[PDB]
RNA sequence: CUUGAGUCUCGUAGAGGGGGGUAGAAUUCCAGGUGUAGCGGUGAAAUGCGUAGAGAUCUGGAGGAAUACCGGUGGCGAAGGCGGCCCCCUGGACGAAGACUGACGCUCAGGUGCGAAAGCGUGGGGAGCAAACAGGAUUAGAUACCCUGGUAGUCCACGCCGUAAACGAUGUCGACUUGGAGGUUGUGCCGGCGUGGCUUCCGGAGCUAACGCGUUAAGUCGACCGCCUGGGGAGUAC
């Protein structure tokens, strides 16, 4: 994440310009992904439990646009 | 005989080997029978991080037909020589005679 | 597995016809002739669990078709066993 | 999405090709994922074998700050 | 005593502290300033304002190098990271670039989760 | 005899396995430079490290272990399991057009092999982590949780162990019985229409005590095996 201020830029924008580069990139999240050890048994129940609960959401909405709430 | 893509790059100080080297390997392979069916010399070229803090490098790349024993000497030839800093034998499934998207 | 030069070595060795790849001969031959082939392969690489399953249903598969040439015909039990160098 | 592989008929993705694979990785160096780019799972497999073996022979970067 | 004009700012933002170090492009230090040592313990030091003050002080501690453009290195999950870029540029020194350099295995194994 | 079973031909995908080599990031250690008073850690602290110059930052080196992103209810494997890249050796699966053998099948007590991790033996290696252990806290107490360290071990070679919530808590093989939405990998024809393999979710009849399962059945059937017979004693004693 290497933001070259440019000319003629205010200070805050490419420090808005930083933050987004750095939030795409999520080292932010792979940093505090990496400081403690997660066990192979667990990071299978989290990804399942990620994708389950990823699916049921699609399809609650799915169901959600045919309803009416009054 | 199978085919394999070698790509091996030379250190930038002796480049002017390279021209030489290729005929050795070249011999070597066509003594065993062995066809080049391409053979292209990216010459130097910048590469994407130091490596042995070198900043540059001479790449050729050429695609053969030999016994796969003597690829064996080709890689043993690449060891041993501290002209060549990194090498790169692959097998393919056919002949490669076209042009790199390097040229 | 084996190349098809030494395939069609056998299969013409040991078929009444080239064609004849199904007959129980060629596949006795075909299969002992990886058998034999593997040996090398397990000399080196004991550690090979993997591979060596597959092996063992060659084995497998090799017993089940001698038994079945055994008794529909002995005439080519006998003859096919001596070729091939098998104890039975 | 519109996988560019299968547009153009690619039968291998050729990391000699280096002006294909820089359009698959980030600007810190990290392939991007099918998701994003739209590759489909054949091709995207293929295309981070290139990438990783372009990145051996230091066509492509590892990370940004080598 | 010398004059450089030119030198980068290295942020280390941990979870617990900030360190400001203000080094040289050669990475030779010129001045350095933390967070726990700007008068802040505890819960104040891992604060982003307990980050500002350590900024400051690091700016205070190479003013006699009449250091112009500064380069700025950020490393670290630390809450000090954006708060210490702002005191920078708050001090008057121009940021030339902004980079983060946090360091990713890509490695060892990390320690045991705790069970709090 | 050819429809079950198998063989041959062409190709496809794959972390299937075994052996060797190598790359980049990071941690730690060592030596040096700049620099100076803290660092570290926590709910808060203290232990600990630091003026014998730490921590931070840069330079060079040593070493081991794991391969970010790709990465996906994605793939491969009988299961256990398998993830950087390259080569060597090797297993299986699937698909298309035929040819071939001629039911040559299924299941399997005993037997045989494979079988996570921990553990054991012998010889190596040891970065990070971390049972035991030590200290600091917390607490009424705190043989803990938290902190700072830290040895076996985790890694390699060979041998043993033979167990797991080894789980889909669902034996194997075969046939039959409305649908929908995907993923993955072939293939034929003209993005469209078919046809295969594997796989994820929802649901119909049916089944079920219910939960639920539902063409990958826990539905309808056949073949063979394993096992159960109230709880505790006890998967214990001999
Ligand atoms: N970071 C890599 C390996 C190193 O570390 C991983 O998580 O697999
Ligand atoms: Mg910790
Ligand atoms: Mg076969
Ligand atoms: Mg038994
Ligand atoms: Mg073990
Ligand atoms: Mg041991
Ligand atoms: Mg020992
Ligand atoms: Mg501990
Ligand atoms: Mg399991
Ligand atoms: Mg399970
Ligand atoms: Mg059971
Ligand atoms: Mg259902
Ligand atoms: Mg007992």
């Amino acid at each position: 994440p290497v933001i070259k201020v440019r000319e003629n830029e205010p200070f805050d924008v490419a420090l808005r310009r930083f933050k987004r580069s750095c939030e795409k990139a999520g080292v932010l999240a792979e940093v505090r992904r990496r400081e403690f050890y997660e066990k192979p048994t667990t990071e299978r129940k989290r990804a399942k439990a990620s994708a389950v609960k990823r699916h049921a959401k699609k399809l609650a909405r799915e169901n959600a646009r045919r309803t009416r709430l009054y | 005989m199978r085919h394999y893509e070698i790509v091996f790059m030379v250190h930038p100080d002796q480049s002017e080997q390279v021209p030489g080297m290729i005929e050795r390997y070249t011999a070597a392979i066509t003594g065993a029978e062995g066809k080049i069916h391409r053979l292209e010399d990216w010459g130097r070229r910048q590469l994407a991080y130091p490596i042995n803090k070198l900043h540059k490098a001479h790449y050729v790349l050429m695609n053969v037909e030999a016994p796969q024993e003597v690829i064996d000497e080709l890689e043993t030839t690449f060891r041993f020589n501290d002209a060549v800093i990194r090498s790169m034998v692959m097998r393919t499934k056919h002949a490669v005679t076209e042009a790199s998207p390097m040229v | 597995s084996l190349s098809t030069e030494a395939t069609a070595k056998i299969v013409s060795e040991f078929g009444r016809d080239a064609n004849d790849t199904g007959s129980t001969e060629v596949q006795v031959a075909l299969l002992t002739a990886q058998i034999n082939h593997l040996q090398g392969h397990f000399a080196e690489h004991k550690k090979d669990h993997h591979s060596r399953r597959g092996l063992l249903r060659m084995v497998s598969q090799r017993r089940k078709l001698l038994d079945y040439l055994k008794r529909k015909d002995v005439a080519r039990y006998t003859q096919l066993i001596e070729r091939l160098g098998l104890r039975r | 999405k519109f996988c560019r592989f299968t547009a153009e008929g690619v039968q291998e993705i050729d990391y000699k090709d280096i002006a294909t694979l820089k359009n698959y990785i980030t600007e810190s160096g990290k392939i991007v994922p099918s998701r994003i780019t739209g590759t489909r799972a054949k091709y995207q497999r293929q295309l981070a074998r290139a990438i990783k073996r372009a990145r051996y022979l230091s066509l492509l970067p590892y990370t940004d700050r080598h | 005593r010398k004059q450089v004009s030119d030198g980068v700012a290295h942020i280390h933002a941990s979870f617990n502290n900030t360190i400001v170090t203000i080094t040289d492009r050669q990475g030779n230090a010129l001045g350095w300033a933390t967070a726990g040592g700007s008068g802040f313990r505890g819960s104040r030091k891992s604060t982003p304002f307990a980050a500002q003050v350590a900024a400051e002080r690091c700016a205070d501690a190479v003013k006699e190098y009449g250091i112009k453009n500064l380069e700025v290195m950020v490393k670290g999950p630390g809450p000090g990271r954006e708060s210490t870029i702002r005191a920078l540029n708050a001090a008057g020194f121009r940021i030339t670039n902004i980079t983060d350099v946090t360091p990713i295995p890509h490695g060892c194994r990390p320690p045991k989760k705790r069970r709090v």
